[PDB]
């Protein structure tokens, strides 16, 4: 799957780029992260689940209500949150972007 | 009247313990006289702490030096950014609270290694600060800059290109000093296959000592720190020039000693002396102080520049008519008491941008591009963070330093 | 800074009495001790290393985490021994169990929350952290398995701060453990992740160099236990003493390690000279540079020759002509053009450091990088495939409540890192 080249590009870097690290915060908000602390994320982040776990989304899994509504609120609206900007983030982002807006947007 | 400096880094500090030391032999101020111009700083709390343990204790006052317990790390990443930040507001502060009692100040001479997270990194923004806060001031930067081969730091190309890159604009004259080929000085001049780092910080003291401390001492040519820039630089970069001193002879061996002031001028023009990697090439001078203390007599500094000029192996560019500053101090140059130095009655250090540091840039340039392509240990700096980014566009930037320089000579 | 010192499994803590038995030397520490000292200056950095409870009492900051009650309880009863807060012992009566499963997952898990809660208090003493010091075997259940585990919290808790490594890894000729792939392949599966910096001693190495490089007929283990306590220290507490140009475990890590992998070391210790004839006195610079360099006398297995360095690190410690040092090296750089590595155009770090240790003149401690050690990862995957297979022992594993998944994904992560390895090279 996804080279590790990417991950841990992110994860050692001791105080990531701030929209980086927002942007992260907003994934992992996608994955509904309760903590707002990155400790928790961090260890998250390295997590023999996480690495297929993110791959594959279950639909049934995620839920509606609360994760729909934050996520479509347009964070993506955001200033400066969407794909453009946070394209020049990574390479890697890069392919997720297109993910955001994607099956997600079809079915529902 | 009166300039401030400012040491960072370890190595900028280890130069501060030597610029000062050399400084309190000139005046005959002892351990315990007046005050201190200048502040430390250095993120790395042992380094500072040797100045602290070690010797000049009283001399500063803590309210001088500054600190931190944290982390130096050999990245700019976090030295100019991420740690970078904290300290730089005690820094400035000291700076502004140490200008404001000053009267008149001209300006700080700030020493820093090229070289290092703090000497870079840190040291980066705070010359960034000060541009915009002092302005007015003259902000001269002294920098020890890579070894061509030698470098010590796995890192150390990253850092360079950052500090130069930032600092460009900001400094009004910057001098880049270079340690291993100062070594050369030491092997072949003085003879020491010995010497330790403290032996070189003796060599820049003695060169610096010219520069601020015998200068501002009153003297038959009186040279200012602002004509340096304005004599020495063309333009608007931010121009490195090369620091040199004849009198290098070994204190020991040999005694010809009495080297009157046509050989002691000549000296410094061979490219062996230049405490500089640089062994002119090609390079065309654009421009040289020469600062002397000691017996001169302006004649006989006129008529050996005069020689000097026509050789024409030594070609100045088109451009430049002429370009020398005579400097004369009266004051002799002043040889630490034991170790190494010779103690000539008559020393000259001069100064020059010449075009030959564009083959230092280059070289160093190329240093950065080959970790940069595959990119290293930028994962280090990212996470720091700093960005792509920084690098590259920075990388451009002094890119565009190697055009400046290029272009400035070998056209006419 | 400040560093704390783990101790994990047997070989684990039997390492780390030895590196506190040194440490405490040179530091100048008796046993509940204080600071004898010779010099002035070893008093003041020490605090990395200790907590100052008494006045008298340094006590050093380090936790003992053992299965076996009786390989911690030697340690206590032993020599220095007594030095150690009770509290720093973690401990668990139940069965040590060999696997690398029984440690982590079954064994070990209830254990670590206990083991956590000292870590913290440790941690949280006083002054900032500079990170941990781990020593364990790749090894067993408590040595791998728990330590592997323990990190892991570790680096959730304080992702900034740094972890360096200390791994058995196991000895190729013949292994002391028949388990040996798949307690080694697991474990080092999660430092590549987990620790920024890892450094591997093989123990037969050690007899090869003890053995040739001293004249040492019977090397016993406290030997070898004795002569890796001497690398580290270079490392750690030399740097914290003063130095002309003295690096730090950060420029240790930043200049050290290209790519996030954090990658593994090989120390080499500068003075390796018998009793007793070999003194030679011949330390001046270059000797130093041609010991450690030098194919054998490297800590690990591996042969730099097979070889090529991503970096170099040495921090000597004494004092010597930067001059010579930084040349001297250069021709070395010349001379091995091949294996260095072209990219990077200053292989080597070097630290300087004033102070000796302090019996001895001058001595560099080497670290650092080099592909050579891909071929070392190779041998325990592959004894891991041919056990794996077959799944000889696995069931212990299994009936532990482990992965058939587990296992294969351990194997390949190390597997391909190998892989990460050999792309540099070439
Ligand atoms: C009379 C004299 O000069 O004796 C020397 C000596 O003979 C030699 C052979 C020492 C000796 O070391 C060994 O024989 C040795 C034994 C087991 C494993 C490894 C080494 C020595 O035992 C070791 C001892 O080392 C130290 O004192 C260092 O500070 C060292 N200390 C320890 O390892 C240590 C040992 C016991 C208790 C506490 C600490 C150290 C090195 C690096 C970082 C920190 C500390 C020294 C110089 C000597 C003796 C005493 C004979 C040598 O080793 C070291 C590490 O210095 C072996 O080759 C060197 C060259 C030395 O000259
Ligand atoms: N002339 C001279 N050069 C020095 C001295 N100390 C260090 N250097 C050189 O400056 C560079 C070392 O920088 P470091 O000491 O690693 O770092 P630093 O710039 O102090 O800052 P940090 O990286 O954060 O520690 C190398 O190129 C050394 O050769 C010194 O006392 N004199
Ligand atoms: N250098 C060294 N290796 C050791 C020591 N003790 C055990 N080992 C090595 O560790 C491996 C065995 O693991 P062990 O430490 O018993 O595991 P655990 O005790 O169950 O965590 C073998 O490769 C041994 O050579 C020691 O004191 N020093
Ligand atoms: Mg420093």
């Amino acid at each position: 799957t996804i080279k590790k080249k990417h991950l841990d590009e992110i994860k050692s870097l001791p105080k990531p780029p701030t929209p980086v690290k927002l942007a992260m915060e907003a994934v992992c908000l996608m994955l509904g992260g309760k903590k707002l602390e990155w400790a928790d994320i961090r260890k998250k982040i390295m997590e023999p689940n996480f690495i297929t776990s993110i791959i594959n989304y279950d639909t049934k899994k995620m839920m509606t209500p609360k994760i729909r509504e934050a996520i479509t609120k347009g964070y993506l609206e955001d200033p400066g949150f969407d794909y453009e900007t946070v394209n020049r983030a990574s390479k890697a982002c890069g392919p997720l972007v297109k993910w955001a807006t994607a099956q997600t947007y079809y079915s529902e | 009247r009166e300039c401030i400096s400012i040491h960072v880094g370890q190595a900028g500090v280890q130069i501060g313990n030597a610029c000062w030391e050399l400084y309190c032999l000139e005046h005959g101020i002892q351990p315990d006289g007046h005050v201190p111009r200048a502040v430390f700083v250095d993120l790395e709390p042992t380094v500072i702490d040797e100045v602290r343990t070690g010797t000049y204790r009283q001399l500063f006052h803590p309210e001088q030096l500054i600190t931190g317990k944290e982390d130096a790390a050999n990245n700019y990443a976090r030295g100019h950014y991420t740690i970078g930040k904290e300290i730089i507001d005690l820094v400035l502060d000291r700076i502004r609270k140490l200008a404001d009692q000053c009267t008149g100040l001209q300006g700080f001479s700030v020493f820093h290694s090229f070289g290092g997270g703090t000497g870079s990194g840190f040291t980066s923004l705070l010359m960034e600060r000060l541009s915009v806060d002092y302005g007015k001031k003259s902000k001269l930067e002294f920098s020890i800059y890579p070894a061509p081969q030698v470098s010590t730091a796995v890192v150390e190309p990253y850092n360079s290109i950052l500090t130069t890159h930032t600092t460009l604009e900001h400094s009004d004259c910057a001098f880049m000093v270079d340690n291993e080929a100062i070594y050369d000085i030491c092997r072949r001049n003085l003879d020491i296959e010995r010497p330790t780092y403290t032996n070189l910080n003796r060599l820049i003291g003695q060169i610096v000592s010219s520069i601020t401390a015998s200068l501002r001492f009153d003297g038959a040519l009186n040279v200012d720190l602002t004509e340096f820039q304005t004599n020495l630089v063309p333009y608007p970069r931010g121009h490195f020039p090369l620091a040199t001193y004849a009198p290098v002879i070994s204190a020991e061996k040999a005694y010809h000693e009495q080297l009157s002031v046509a050989e002691i001028t000549n000296a410094c023009f061979e490219p062996a002396n230049q405490m500089v990697k640089c062994d002119p090439r090609h390079g065309k001078y654009m421009a040289c102080c020469l600062l002397y203390r000691g017996d001169v007599v302006p004649k006989d500094v006129n008529a050996a520049i005069a020689t000097i000029k026509t050789k024409r192996t030594i070609q100045f560019v088109d451009w430049c008519p002429t370009g020398f500053k005579v400097g004369i101090n009266y004051e002799p140059p002043t040889v630490v008491p034991g170790g190494d130095l010779a103690k000539v009655q008559r020393a000259v250090c001069m100064l020059s941008n010449t075009t030959a540091i564009a083959e230092a840039w280059a070289r160093l340039d190329h240093k950065f591009d080959l970790m940069y392509a595959k990119r290293a240990f930028v994962h280090w700096y990212v996470g720091e963070g700093m960005e792509e980014g920084e690098f590259s566009e920075a990388r451009e930037d002094m890119a565009a330093l190697e055009k400046d320089y290029e272009e400035v000579g070998v056209d006419s | 800074r400040e560093i704390v010192h783990i101790q994990a499994g047997q070989c684990g803590n039997q390492i780390g009495a030895k590196f506190w038995e040194v440490i405490s030397d040179e530091h100048g520490i008796d046993p509940t001790g204080s600071y004898h000292g010779d010099s002035d200056l070893q008093l003041e950095r020490i605090n990395v290393y200790y907590n100052e409870a008494a006045g008298n009492k340094y006590v050093p900051r380090a936790i003992l985490v053992d299965l076996e009650p009786g390989t911690m309880d030697s340690v206590r009863s032993g020599p220095f021994g007594q030095i150690f807060r009770p509290d720093n012992f973690v401990f668990g009566q139940s069965g040590a169990g060999n696997n690398w499963a029984k440690g982590h997952y079954t064994e070990g898990a209830e254990l670590v929350d206990s083991v956590l809660d000292v870590v913290r208090k440790e941690s949280e003493s006083c002054d900032c952290l500079q990170g941990f010091q781990l020593t364990h075997s790749l090894g067993g259940g408590t040595g791998s398995g728990m330590g592997t585990l323990l990190i892991s919290k570790i680096r959730e808790e304080y992702p900034d701060r740094i972890m360096n490594t200390f791994s058995v890894v196991p000895s190729p000729k013949v292994s002391d453990t028949v388990v040996e792939p798949y307690n080694a392949t697991l474990s080092v599966h999660q430092l590549v992740e987990n620790t920024d910096e890892t450094y591997c001693i093989d123990n037969e190495a050690l007899y090869d160099i003890c053995f040739r490089t001293l004249k040492l007929t019977t090397p016993t283990y406290g030997d070898l236990n004795h002569l890796v306590s001497a690398t580290m220290s270079g490392v750690t507490t030399c740097l914290r003493f003063p130095g002309q140009l003295n690096a730090d475990l950060r420029k240790l890590a930043v200049n050290m390690v290209p790519f996030p992998r954090l990658h593994f070391f090989m120390p080499g210790f500068a003075p390796l000279t018998s009793r007793g004839s070999q003194q030679y006195r011949a330390l001046t610079v270059p000797e130093l540079t041609q010991q450690m360099f030098d194919a054998k006398n490297m800590m690990a297995a591996c042969d730099p020759r097979h070889g090529r360095y991503l970096t170099v690190a040495a921090v000597f410690r004494g004092r010597m002509s930067m001059k010579e040092v930084d040349e001297q090296m250069l021709n070395v750089q010349n001379k091995n053009s091949s294996y260095f590595v072209e990219w990077i155009p200053n292989n080597v770090k070097t630290a300087v450091c004033d102070i000796p240790p302090r019996g001895l003149k001058m001595s560099a401690t080497f670290i650092g990088n080099s592909t050579a050690i891909q071929e070392l990862f190779k041998r325990i995957s592959e004894q891991f495939t041919a056990m794996f297979r077959r799944k000889a022992f696995l069931h212990w594993y299994t009936g532990e409540g482990m992965d058939e998944m587990e296992f294969t994904e351990a194997e390949s992560n190390m597997n391909d890192l190998v892989s990460e390895y050999q792309q540099y090279q070439d």
